[PDB]
């Protein structure tokens, strides 16, 4: 029936998860430079005192 | 520089000053929530007591005591993962109809409802303000020789005829409030036809036997 | 030294109640959790006994321990005052507590109304007026001063219409008034219990029963836990110091006897909040954030 | 056929398997525990927090309460800017407009309430309701000025047009109601959580399911987008909290602790997207390696459940918002 329509997703081209935690990785490895949170920022630059 | 900052300080003292002074008038009304299916007694209640969405306020004052009432059955589906917002309520008006039992086993439902309820985590420390309108429907179908509370409560027979009847449906719903033994509140149910004027009366009376019991509670006179 | 038997127990003593009072005093302060009007008037209970234990309470020590008054000339009166000012006002926060309880339990809908922080303020003003009407007259003479000069000692002023006076004012009208207070807020609890028996199986009937046995039971321990806390703290001193300004001329009272009484009467600051505030459930629960 | 033809996506999702996402992060050393302490409090507010969103300027901030309050801050100096009168008191969501204009809020009273800021005589009105509803509103969030994106408890996720205020596209794919619902950073798709243990993208263009990721063992309270936009993160009640990515649907990695029974409130993700921070039931938040799923540290601070989190558009600060009518300010 309808579920038909919900599962029309079987013909999605799901790409190799080796690719996705690769390119994972490389997004965090490559923004790690500019994540206040991942290292603290010097109290000179931060606007919270 | 200190120009625009102190426009915003004094907005900022004007802002806490209208909500210290909404909480106090707030903690001057009293929380009341309503619970039971629409084939109970509801309709009756909700009528005499006010005088689309899933919460409806009426609200009122008797005795100079002001109340905030929700009742809550319009919320079509799934209770579960909202109904921590009503922990803070002083009391639980449970209306169920005591004469709708043969009309499916619904008493059955409104036992397992009452049951469900009166243990939950956020209202265990909450009264209950029970309610077996429409007694008078339940006389006549007694009356009628045939409709007796046994078919759905076939513990009956042990019971002490209207009287004795219409006690077994009030002290089996004590049963879930009394068995589990809460100890810090106790459930009331009060006989009401659809004319009778006591209703909100009770309500009023109740509300100040539960804060007779915080205030002995607090204090540990009780 | 037999100064160190008995410097040791005082200062210990004293020490205890000032970190009695200064837990509550800061516990209140800190946490939102405990700020309402019951607990603020708790809370001036705790700073009024802290008060005590710090101003007077080592003073009195020293005094004692020494023997002699040699901290000032005629500075001994000034301080009694003070000692009279703070013991009369930590006696008469008992009755404002009773009095805001009576409010609270009997009337639910003034509670609910018109029970504003104002209401323990204005008790507090009125507990601290009974200690300014109290001390001040014996500071300028009740009359005039002209019999009580004696610079080796320092003692409570035995003045003829005085020694009336403030003994009433301080001890016995709170005391019949706390009495009166908690009769009617007991037989208004006790009705209350049989009234959950009256209006409302062996796990049913002999529930109820038990459970209002042990209401009653629970509230009378509470009463009498309170009640001889009071009694058994200031009594004796309140009743000494009437029967023997009448007889000075056979004023006999043993040391050993008699020292021990102004004592048992200064513990009251120290045993205040350990019943008002330590055994208190929410005292209780808060004092679990600190560790 | 629809009854079996999950067997062909389940096929292809366990052979796209072939490299786990804990397998080849080793490349990189932990980062550390880090020592994320407060540093504003927030106290106007007077009875339960239950949402809370940033705004894109980094300096305001918004919060929802059950006392009827809606108020708006001043996150670098603790300050008020607006706090409005509400017309129910039963409020479970708020959100912020990305333009800095509109404020929205909703709840049981199944409806969207839209308030404007900018009023010509300053002070801010309701400027539109949204009721279209059939179960109470628990997610909300922005597009524009005149497009949002509503989750509701009727097991529906909606979108509307606000100057002509109605559903002009629904999302009926779910078979259970739905908690939680964030934005893709292109704004063209979003997820939504739900408690059948499910959640679906959702493409807006067509108004249509796109990929359905069903990790999750209970009910979905939280989600929200990584950085990238390619993959986002869960929070349920199963005390658990899953990363899933849109181009392979499997679950990248699985966020647990020992420590952890309690389930999961809120979840959000800051700029770089390595540190994950999720709200939990336990009282406090906790800071996530999203590539190692090593816990930095915990945040603690709050005395009741925390119910809300947020991270700054420029990710320099995190917001936590609690039942103890507190909001702390973290760094
Ligand atoms: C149970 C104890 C620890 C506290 C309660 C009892 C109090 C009232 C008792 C315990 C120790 C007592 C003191 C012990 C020693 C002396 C020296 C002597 O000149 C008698 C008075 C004096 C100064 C006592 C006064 C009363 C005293 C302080
Ligand atoms: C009205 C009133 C009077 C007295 C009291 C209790 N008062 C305790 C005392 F019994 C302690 C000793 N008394 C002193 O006056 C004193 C002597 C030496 C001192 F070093 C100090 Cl500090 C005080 C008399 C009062 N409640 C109410």
């Amino acid at each position: 029936k309808l579920v038909e329509q919900l599962k029309m997703e079987a013909n999605i081209d799901r790409i190799k998860v080796s690719k996705a935690a690769a390119d994972l990785m490389a997004y965090c490895e490559a923004h790690a430079k500019e994540d206040p949170l991942l290292t603290p920022v010097p109290a000179s630059e931060n606007p919270f005192r | 520089q200190r120009n625009e900052e102190k426009a915003q300080r004094e907005a900022n003292k004007k802002i806490e000053k209208q909500l210290q002074k909404d909480k106090q008038v707030y903690r001057a009304t009293h929380r009341l929530l309503l619970l039971g299916a629409g084939e109970s007694g509801k309709n009756t209640i909700v009528k005499q007591m006010r005088i689309t969405s899933g919460i409806f306020e009426t609200k009122f004052q008797v005795d100079k005591v002001n109340f905030h009432m929700f009742d809550v059955g319009a919320q079509r589906d799934e209770r579960r993962k909202w109904i921590q917002c009503f922990n803070d309520v002083t009391a639980i008006i449970f209306v169920v109809a005591s004469s709708s039992y043969n009309m499916t086993n619904r008493l059955q439902a409104a036992l397992k409802l009452f049951d469900s309820i009166w243990n939950n985590k956020w209202l265990r420390d909450t009264s209950v303000i029970l309610f077996l309108n429409k007694q008078d429907l339940l006389a006549e179908k007694v009356l009628a020789g045939k409709s007796k509370i046994e078919d759905y409560f076939p513990e009956f027979a042990r019971y002490t005829r209207v009287t004795r009847a219409k006690y077994f449906i009030r002290d089996e719903f004590l049963r879930i409030s009394t068995a589990s033994g809460d100890g810090r509140h106790y459930c009331y149910p009060h006989f009401t036809c659809a004319v009778d004027t006591e209703n909100i009366r009770r309500v009023f009376n109740d509300c100040r036997d539960i804060i007779q019991r915080m205030h002995l509670r607090q204090y540990e006179l009780l | 030294s037999y100064q160190v038997i008995t410097s040791l127990l005082l200062g210990t003593l004293i020490f205890c109640a000032v970190l009695g009072n200064a837990c509550v005093v800061a516990a209140i302060a800190l946490e939102r959790s405990l700020q309402n009007v019951a607990n603020y008037l708790i809370g001036s209970l705790a700073v009024t006994d802290l008060m005590v234990s710090v101003l007077v309470l080592p003073m009195a020590a020293l005094y004692q321990v020494l023997n002699k008054w040699t901290l000032g000339q005629v500075t001994c009166d000034l301080f009694i005052a003070l000692d009279v000012l703070c013991c009369t006002s930590s006696i008469w926060h008992l009755c404002a507590i009773a009095l805001d309880r009576y409010w609270a339990i009997t009337d639910p809908i003034d509670y609910v109304n018109k029970r504003t922080p104002r209401r323990a303020a204005a008790l507090i003003s009125l507990t601290w007026l009974i200690g300014f009407l109290i001390s001040i007259p014996p500071m300028l003479g009740w009359r005039t001063p002209e019999d009580r000069s004696d610079p080796d000692a320092c003692t409570i002023s035995k003045d003829h219409g005085y020694t009336i006076y403030s003994t009433f004012g301080a001890f016995y009208i709170p005391l019949l008034l706390m009495l009166v207070l908690y009769g009617r807020i007991f037989r208004a609890a006790r009705f209350r219990i049989r009234k959950t028996v009256k209006k409302v199986n062996e796990r049913n009937a002999e529930a109820k029963r038990k459970m209002a046995l042990a209401r009653e039971r629970k509230t009378v321990k509470t009463l009498g836990i309170i009640m001889g806390t009071f009694i058994l703290c200031w009594l004796p001193f309140f009743i000494v110091a009437l029967v023997l300004p009448f007889c000075e001329s056979s004023c006999h009272m043993p040391t050993l006897l008699g020292a021990i009484i102004n004592w048992l009467g200064y513990s009251n600051s120290l045993l205040n909040p350990v019943i008002y505030a330590y055994f208190n459930k929410d005292f209780q629960n808060a004092f679990k954030k600190i560790i | 056929e629809a009854e079996q033809l999950k067997n062909q996506i389940r096929d292809a999702r366990k052979a796209c398997a072939d490299a786990t996402l804990s397998q080849i992060t080793n490349n990189i050393d932990p980062v550390g525990r880090i020592q994320m302490r407060t540093r504003r409090t927030l106290r106007g507010h007077l009875a339960k927090i239950y949402a809370m969103h940033w705004g894109t300027d980094s300096r305001l901030l918004v919060s929802a309460s059950q006392d009827g309050k809606l108020i708006i801050w001043d996150s670098y100096t603790t300050n008020k800017v607006h706090a409005i009168p509400l017309r129910s008191s039963w409020v479970m969501t708020c959100a912020y407009a990305p333009s800095g204009n509109y404020v929205a809020c909703g709840g049981l009273d199944n409806i969207c309430s839209i308030y404007n800021l900018k009023t010509r005589e300053g002070n801010v009105r309701v400027s539109r309701e949204l009721a279209g509803h059939t179960g109470y509103l628990s997610c909300c969030r922005f597009l524009d000025d005149n497009q949002i994106v509503t989750s509701s408890g009727d097991t529906t996720c909606a979108l509307w047009d606000i100057e002509t205020g109605q559903q002009t596209t629904t999302f009926t794919g779910h078979t259970g109601d739905v908690m939680s619902l964030s934005l893709a950073p292109d704004t063209r798709l979003f997820v939504s959580g739900a408690c059948d243990a499910s959640a679906k993208l959702w493409d807006v263009r067509e108004g249509m399911c796109r990929q359905t990721f069903t990790g999750h063992e209970s009910d979905i309270n939280a989600i929200c987008f990584f950085p990238n936009g390619n993959a986002f993160a869960t929070g349920s009640d199963d005390a658990t909290c899953r990363l899933f990515d849109l181009r392979a649907d499997q679950e990248l990695m699985t966020y647990s602790h020992d420590n952890i029974i309690c389930g999961i409130t809120s979840v959000s993700f800051s700029k770089s997207g390595r540190l994950l921070l999720a709200g939990y039931d336990d009282f406090n938040c906790n800071v996530w390696d999203a590539l190692k799923a090593d816990r930095a540290g915990v945040l603690a601070g709050h005395d009741n459940r925390v119910s809300c989190l947020g991270v700054t558009d420029d990710g320099m600060a995190v917001a936590t918002g609690s039942w103890d009518s507190f909001l702390k300010i973290w760094n």
